[PDB]
RNA sequence: GUUUUUUCACUGACCCGGUGAGGCGGGGGGGCGAGCCGGGCUCUCGCUUCUGGCGCCAAGCGCCCGGCCGGCCGGGCGCGAC
């Protein structure tokens, strides 16, 4: 072994992985925030029924901390149908409103009927 | 010449041809400058062989 | 036992023998950093009097105070 | 009471130098194998304005002995001094213009500049514009050399140590009149918070020990103790001699 | 058969002509701040005027004798944690249905048998890190007629004993058929540490200058005359 | 002898400067002039200066080592770079 460099520098020692006697915590933390806590209810405004009836969405109010990812995946697996797009504004009021773009193969209208709005 | 002037993040987007020209130092160095270095690296690397060829007929003679 | 001679050797400081040990042992803690870990006890013999019994959990600092 | 403002320049903060567009460490080339024993080939690819400093400086790039990568210096750059001329830097290196060698391997009378003040500190001595220092005589045995320095004061100099031969670019720049209060703005906005001096005098007796009074005088002797305090140590520091300076 | 196109095509390391070639830096690296201290401390050793209390440690058992008196050592070893258990268990037999003669470890054990005088031989380490330990030893086992001789390795000395390292080993007792070869250490070791330690105790170690300190010193002489 | 002291210089704490701590000190062998008759000593050198090219990851030479069938299809180590 011969030294080309006139630095030393510290050598790529081993290191190994957690192999834990015991996990920290006993179970992991359940998903609280589920498919049914990141839709809390539907909008019900005359602005919003609009927006059911005329552009082909449904108006949701959302838990802050969802994305439009976690949004989708919820209106898909809660009420049987499939999303366009998600447009995510949070209100004056401080709680998240989901403009929730439905794909065009639904009627909104007919699905606002079905989660029970009149 | 023959290299498009645009913003440089742009040049992704662009062909390789539009950010070259087809020759040695392409897009990098102008033809004036290459080929007046065409000759300097010939005339010094000649004139190596001159005081080569000079220095065992320098040598020789003692 | 040893701890004895120790003692006295290090109560004749002014000796040849010990002013050569004070002296280039004070030059390798000066170029050591001002608090590190020794590896053992300097002096074994003056640890023992102030409790330090060789067994593990028992640890030695060498830290410096600027005079 | 209050600090003088000579007290608060080395505090720092408002009188630290401005070297914002101060383009590089105008340094020299550092001693290696090709400085001490031969010398190493290198372009000067540009002369160069640093702001603060009146002297062009010159982007000279040297070909690395070790590395395939290119090394580039920023010297004090020696007046008549080009572009794409061939700078040489070593021992065995030829007595011209802006080529540095050590001061061991020069003649006596011989001008540098940018010239160290100890082996390796990468050149200190006799480098603003249009000053040079002269090799004056050398000592083989303890290995030393007398060079008056621009201030005319010979230093006994230890002869391992370079200098690039010739006087420094820009000279003769203070011989032009600053016609106007806006030039010397522009010229100390370069540098650092020096320009705007206001006369002790002027000031008031708690700022500066030369202030107050009814009429605007010194009061006590202006030449000072060297020994003095800061805040004290105001005027002419230890004055030798002083006034109308008669004789050489 | 030489295939023309292969042409020897030779490099010129002169100075600014072609690069340097990836040599041996071994002595220019720039080593951690461990490294730097523990060479530059055994020129210190080398510098300073070493006391000939310190210095008489550097006076070692030579390989010739060293090999001797370990192999002699190897008879009389004292038992390791797995041996202690299968006698212990034989005085367990007979309980429901002497000592061999070994080496004495450390300096606490070795000292007081010194003064006492069971001591036939004792084996002291060169490299003992407070060296203070053992300081005294060699004027100790003088003074009380007692045979010293110094090893290089205070671990292979403490692989006697089966430890990591053991400042001193000291014989007291040994058979009547290893007493022969016992003695013949001694034969050799008294000889060479206790009848000639008057001048172990004017032989000051280091006051030795740097190689091209030395060097500087034998050119200087080399003009001058 | 012991001690004090003065000047010369020593390095090894301590300080400084540079570096990516890249060739330090001694010795040896190849150039160069000087000196008795092929041999030898006290020395000197170590390759680049007509040009605003180019150069790194080795050629060369030795040396060892694994099949199909002394012959072809691939690896290592030493100098070159004391």
């Amino acid at each position: 072994k011969i030294r080309t460099s006139p630095t030393f520098r510290r050598p790529k020692t081993l290191r190994l992985r957690r192999q834990p006697k015991y996990p920290r915590k006993s179970a992991p933390r359940r998903n609280k925030l589920d498919h049914y806590a990141i839709i809390k209810f539907p909008l019900t405004t005359e602005s919003a029924m609009k927006k059911i009836e005329d552009n082909n969405t449904l108006v949701f109010i959302v838990d802050v901390k969802a994305n439009k990812h976690q949004i989708k995946q919820a209106v898909k697996k809660l009420y049987d149908i499939d999303v366009a797009k998600v447009n995510t504004l949070i209100r004056p009021d401080g709680e998240k409103k989901a403009y929730v773009r439905l794909a065009p193969d639904y009627d909104a209208l007919d699905v606002a009927n079905k989660i029970g709005i009149i | 010449r023959g290299v498009r002037a645009v913003r440089p993040k742009v040049l992704m987007r662009l062909s390789k041809t539009k950010k070259h020209v087809s020759r040695a130092y392409g897009g990098s160095m102008c033809a004036k400058c290459v080929r007046d270095r065409i000759k300097r690296a010939f005339l010094i690397e000649e004139q190596k062989i001159v005081v080569k060829v000079l220095k065992a007929q320098a040598q020789s003679q003692k | 036992g040893a701890y004895k001679y120790i003692q006295e050797l290090w109560r004749k400081k002014q000796s040849d023998v010990m002013r050569f040990l004070l002296r280039v042992r004070c030059w390798q803690y000066r170029q050591l950093s001002a608090l590190h870990r020794a590896p053992r006890p300097t002096r074994p013999d003056k640890a023992r009097r102030l409790g330090y019994k060789a067994k593990q959990g028992y640890v030695i600092y060498r830290i410096r105070v600027r005079r | 009471g209050r600090v003088i403002r000579g007290q608060r320049k080395g505090a720092g903060s408002v009188f630290r130098a401005h070297v914002k567009h101060r383009k590089g460490a105008a340094r020299l080339r550092a001693v290696d194998f090709a400085e001490r024993h031969g010398y190493i080939k290198g372009i000067v690819k540009d002369i160069i304005h640093d702001p603060g400093r009146g002297a062009p400086l010159a982007k000279v790039v040297f070909r690395d002995p070790y590395r395939f990568k290119k090394r580039t210096e920023l010297f004090i750059a020696a007046e008549g001094i080009h572009t794409g001329q061939f700078v040489y830097c070593g021992k065995k290196a030829q007595l011209n213009i802006g080529n540095v060698l050590p001061v061991g391997t020069m003649p006596e009378g011989t001008i540098v500049c940018c010239l160290e003040e100890k082996p390796g500190d990468r050149g200190k001595l006799a480098r603003a514009s249009g000053n040079y220092a002269t090799v004056i005589s050398h000592n083989p045995e303890t290995k030393k050399t007398r060079v008056k320095l621009p201030s005319g004061s010979k230093k006994v100099i230890s002869s391992a140590n370079r200098a690039v031969v010739g006087v420094v670019a820009g000279g003769g720049r203070i011989d032009k009149p600053i016609l106007k209060a806006g030039r010397a703005y522009h010229k100390y906005k370069a540098k650092r918070n020096c320009w705007p001096r206001v006369r002790g005098v002027a000031m008031n007796p708690v700022e500066h020990p030369f202030g107050g009074g009814n009429h605007q005088h010194i009061g006590k002797p202006s030449t000072i103790r060297r020994d003095a305090p800061a805040g004290r140590k105001v005027g002419l520091i230890a004055a030798r001699r002083t006034g109308r300076l008669r004789g050489t | 058969v030489v295939n023309p196109l292969f042409e020897k095509r030779p490099k010129n390391f002169g100075i600014g002509q072609d690069i340097q070639p990836k040599r041996d830096l071994t002595r220019f690296v720039k080593w951690p701040r461990y490294i730097r201290l523990q060479r530059q401390r055994a020129i210190l050793y080398k510098r300073l005027k070493v006391p000939p209390a310190i210095n008489q440690f550097t006076q070692v058992l030579d390989r010739q004798t060293a090999t001797q008196l370990l192999k002699l050592a190897h008879k009389y070893r004292p038992e390791t944690k797995q041996e202690k258990k299968q006698r212990l268990l034989a005085r367990a037999e007979k309980k429901a249905a002497k000592r061999p003669p070994v080496l004495r470890a450390g300096v606490n054990t070795v000292t007081t048998l010194v003064e006492n005088k069971k001591a036939q031989l004792v084996v002291i380490a060169h490299d003992v890190d407070p060296i203070e330990l053992v300081v005294f030893l060699p004027a100790l086992c003088r003074k009380m007629g007692v045979p010293y001789c110094i090893l290089k390795g205070k671990a292979r000395l403490c692989r006697l004993v089966h430890r990591k390292t053991c400042t001193t080993v000291a014989f007291t007792q040994v058979n009547s058929e290893d007493k022969g070869a016992l003695a013949k250490l001694v034969e050799a070791i008294r000889t060479n540490y206790n009848d000639r330690y008057d001048e172990i105790r004017r032989h000051w170690g280091g006051n030795v200058l740097g190689p091209k300190s030395v060097a500087r010193i034998a050119k200087l002489e080399k003009a001058k005359a």
